[PDB]
RNA sequence: GAAGCUGAGGCCAGUUUGACUGGAGGUGUUCGCCAUCUCCCUCAGUAAAAACUAG
DNA sequence: CAAGACCAATCTTTACACTCTGTGAAGTTTTT
DNA sequence: CAAGACCAATCTTTACACTCTGTGAAGTTTTT
RNA sequence: GAAGCUGAGGCCAGUUUGACUGGAGGUGUUCGCCAUCUCCCUCAGUAAAAACUAG
């Protein structure tokens, strides 16, 4: 898979909306003025801020919340298989290892690492962007290399 | 478009008939007298219950139905709100690595009534309901608030169990919800609140939640409208916390996902009940020993059938308890299916316990016909 | 007069630049690439943020400063004469009084107020916009009506 | 383009000839021995002075000229920097309504040398200057730092009066300047620093600067690299503060402009000197009583002319003092003309005192020819 | 002064010549009764809001 | 013990007069 | 006594192999 | 334990039978020697950086 879930809280027309269980083709239908393109705007702003572009923050659904959050759960099982293997010693693979999957396999011990390796691998990377009321943006991961690589 | 209430709004859809006599004779709407309120003691806590026959109960109910349900709230308030649930309070914290839990001491008793007036003022038009004597907002707060006879010094009080008290508490605490949410967001902390229990979680590798500075800052904020932090219930842990039995764990680091699972202390009572059911213990003993439900002899309505009455009552109570716990775990299963954050092996254990509960309820119902 | 001074700190090409003693015609000359239009951009951004428009904050001259400040000192002597007088009781005049010159003559006492009235009147209004490193903007006056009126 | 220093940069333009012998024989650059450093006592403070004949003094001077002058600093640092002056430190606060002043206890002694190494590391290339024994950065810090003989426990120390010590202090404190400036900006406070004296001002109507929370936050920040706040010099006032005689006042409210003026305590000495000059007091008495400058008999170079020598020396010292104070107030006048923030009536008083000073210096010079 | 705490009793066990404290164990641990595996009775009194009736 | 930081909404903000210009002289669980 | 918040710069981040697809079996003032 | 403080003495005045503390007043004030108006001697020792030489 590619994306496990997308969650929007208090941004544009969404109060608390979670989209998950994506398939290969995802047809979006609905009446006029229901937010179908608002998902597009949210994803576009999230990816523009992912590459550290300078853009205006999106508007809050209601002003009685001091935050607006966008959460992306990337599915890195296949990339983990790609990079963890000993054959792929390339420089791009080494960068992906040293940026994403390092400091995450660091905390685990030998038993848990071997359990993850042998069993059905399922690894996710959760990234949350929070827009405060004063237009500041705060990430849940403070390493910009991680965001650019994602 | 915000909700606005005028004289016709109170007289037609709110009052309907509860205070028709006061509005036709232009007589002031009276205080909630002590005759309409009974004082229950539960623990060290004191509950205030209004009588149903009083018009104040009916106007409180229609206030809750039509007025307090439209005022916007803060999304950090997960309690007493349409669609809010405990699992929602405990969910945003699966993304965190360190957890902290704070409590507000006597949240409902410490709500100042003037704060309630200020909070409800923008949503109620400033008019004179009864001549030039009592204003509309004054009449509505007379309906909502109460004067504690035990403690007359503090004056008007929002009591526990006054139907409309929870929604009013959420509305009056929206201000602090906004303040504390802004502070936590600037610190990069996830914040949520259920009634008065506040939960914070840090998704970063840091010791902010375990420091005294965080407690001091939250207390300094809470002192704005006079609240205090219960120092006995303050808790701070890393990588795993347990809140009333529901354990949130997150052993990971960067971009990790935690899991929520009930522990064995939580499932001890239902496991013991199923064990007693499988051991053919009589229903009366099971109901009295574990479910703390007993048939007092003063509650028996008729003396015509009593031996059958007791058996039927205990059968029904066991059925109701089993169905309630079945629906409590079904709620857990539905929450997991919607958000995918409950432990998978704990999901298997839930499935096993639910199958056992369903089989036992089927056996009891089949025996009912024998 | 109209503007007493304009001060820019750490924004665009300016480190700490103060322009004052304006005359009726102010000819700006200088070599190519010296910041002549950067003054335009700074003033334009200050006035766009004055009306609470949503625009991207300007870039910092050097990133070793956590702040970037723009200060405008408006000369309100003539407006004070306009509005303080008892003849002009219009609604626009009343708004200007109740927004700008109220809460400023409030703090003064009778002696100081009479001294200001009788002597050569010289009243200024200083407004400072500070851009933090996280794109938040903070004013030195927290009343948006004041900024819109200015 | 940041400044980078390599082996050729040290050997050609920095060392020139001070350490030619060490670089041609590949001998390690030695520590600054106690023989090159004399220990002066001023007050409870201790100053360390290097001898000029030592090559370390010359390499310190050329380091200051060519290397430390190019590393970017923080604009909140108004001291020891090209173009920085005390009046600049005291100016941004004319816009504030409440003032607070803090001090760092023993700023120069509490600078950790490892922090200096970390701060200078990105600007010096990592090479081996002398074979494989001593690195380039190690040699440069050997030139810059010193080991205190009185207190050998703390090891290498940046001492007071080591030519390059002020610039190094600014560079090593740039980190905290950034941190504290960011915190104050988020709080809406104007912040400035001169050496170790920190000044904060709030332009809003609030009591933030007078609260203990602000001190606690600044101390918590300062503890990151081990500094402390001198609690004796902490000051907080409203609408007017006096810092070493320079008074900043702001009686206004919204959008007001304060004024800076020296007080009478500051001008007491110059007024007394002018008064004594107008009273025909002899020059020796004026120089000894007020200017605390005296001609010690051990300082007389020749015995050929001594009665004339003493008179000429005291005449020159009085001329120099009057010219110095004349230029100090000219600096005040220039600052006022550039920024327009000094009190107008105080500007008139400055003009009067300056005319008096000029007339007295003219009279003394005319008497010199008689 | 501020803070915090729990319904009323009766046998039996542990501490007491005469009354007070608990009524599965194992394992780990941030030592929290916190987490995980396996396997005492009576009598009062018990307000409110929300979630939840697997698939 | 006591304290900075005390929601977001809510209402015609465009000129006056003498002076043609100047402004003035019968379920579970949680909070509890 | 002790603690969250510990600058901003600084270096090829785009594929590998067996597997044609899968990732692996001699001045003043200030700091002082 | 942590914090903070000031060069060495000699007459004269105030507190002490025998040694220690200050050497314009007025006014206001956040009481800080803080602000504003008017009008004791000797002897040591005195590093560094920056601003400033009205117009
Ligand atoms: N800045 C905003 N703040 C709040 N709500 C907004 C904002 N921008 C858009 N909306 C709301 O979101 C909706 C905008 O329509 P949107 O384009 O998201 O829907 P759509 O289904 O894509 O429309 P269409 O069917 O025409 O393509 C409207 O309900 C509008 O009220
Ligand atoms: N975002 C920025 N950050 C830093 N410096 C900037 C930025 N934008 C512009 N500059 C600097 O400001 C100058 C830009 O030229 P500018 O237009 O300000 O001058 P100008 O005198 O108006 O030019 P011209 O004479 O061609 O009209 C350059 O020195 C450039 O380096």
């Amino acid at each position: 898979m590619t994306i496990e879930s997308i969650r929007v809280k208090n941004l544009l027309s969404f109060d608390d909306v979670i989209l998950r269980d994506f398939r290969d083709i995802n047809c979006i239908i609905g009446r006029n003025n229901v937010g179908k393109s608002n998902l597009l705007k949210v994803i576009r702003y999230f990816y523009a801020k992912l590459e550290n572009k300078k853009v205006i923050p999106l508007d809050f659904h209601t002003n009685y919340n001091a935050v607006g959050e966008i959460t992306f759960t990337f599915d890195t099982t296949r990339i983990k298989k790609i990079v963890t293997s000993r054959k792929n010693n390339g420089r791009f693979h080494k960068h992906i290892y040293n940026t994403l999957f390092k400091s995450s396999s660091v905390k685990l011990n030998f038993e848990e690492l071997i359990a993850r390796k042998n069993s059905t691998n399922k690894s996710f990377f959760s990234l949350t962007l929070t827009i405060c009321k004063d237009d500041s943006v705060m990430w849940s991961v403070d390493d910009p290399k991680v965001r650019s690589l994602l | 478009k915000m909700i606005l209430v005028d004289k016709v709004f109170y007289e037609k859809i709110l009052s309907v008939e509860s205070f028709k006599e006061n509005i036709i004779t232009q007589s002031a709407i009276p205080k909630i007298s002590n005759k309409e309120v009974r004082l229950i003691s539960s623990g060290s806590k004191i509950f205030y219950a209004i009588n149903n026959t009083s018009p104040h109960s009916h106007v409180q109910l229609r206030l809750n139905r039509f007025f307090l349900s439209h005022i916007p709230l803060n999304s950090a308030a997960k309690a007493f709100v349409r669609g809010g649930s405990y699992l929602k309070y405990l969910e945003p914290h699966i993304y965190g690595s360190s957890y902290c839990r704070l409590d507000i001491s006597s949240f409902f008793n410490n709500i100042s009534f003037d704060d309630v007036k200020q909070s409800l003022s923008p949503y109620i038009k400033d008019e004179y309901l009864i001549g030039t004597e009592q204003k509309l907002i004054d009449a509505i707060l007379n309906s909502v608030g109460y004067e504690s006879p035990i403690r007359k010094d503090k004056g008007m009080i929002i009591p526990m169990g006054f139907r409309t008290s929870p929604a009013i508490s959420n509305i009056v605490f929206r201000k602090m919800d906004l303040l504390i949410q802004d502070f936590c967001a600037k610190k990069g902390v996830i914040y949520s609140r259920y009634a008065d229990d506040m939960l914070f979680s840090n998704p970063r590798e840091s010791k902010l939640l375990m420091s005294d500075y965080f407690i001091d800052e939250i207390s300094s904020l809470l002192s704005i409208m006079g609240f205090n932090i219960n120092q006995s219930k303050y808790i701070s842990r890393e990588k795993e916390i347990s809140i009333n039995g529901y354990v949130i764990e997150n052993k990971g680091g960067n971009g990790s996902i935690g899991t929520i699972r009930l522990s064995k202390s939580k499932l001890n009572t239902v496991l013991k009940v199923t064990h007693a059911l499988a051991q053919n213990i009589p229903y009366k003993n099971i109901c009295n020993k574990y479910i703390k439900v007993r048939l007092k002899e003063k509650n028996i309505k008729y003396e015509s059938k009593k031996d059958e009455f007791e058996k039927k009552y205990y059968r029904d109570q066991l059925i109701n308890y089993l169905g309630g716990y079945r629906s409590y775990l079904i709620s857990l299963v539905k929450f997991h299916s919607e958000y995918k954050c409950v432990n998978s092996d704990f999901i298997i254990q839930i499935n096993g316990i639910l199958n056992d509960i369903q089989n036992h309820i089927q056996k009891i119902k089949k025996n009912r016909r024998l």
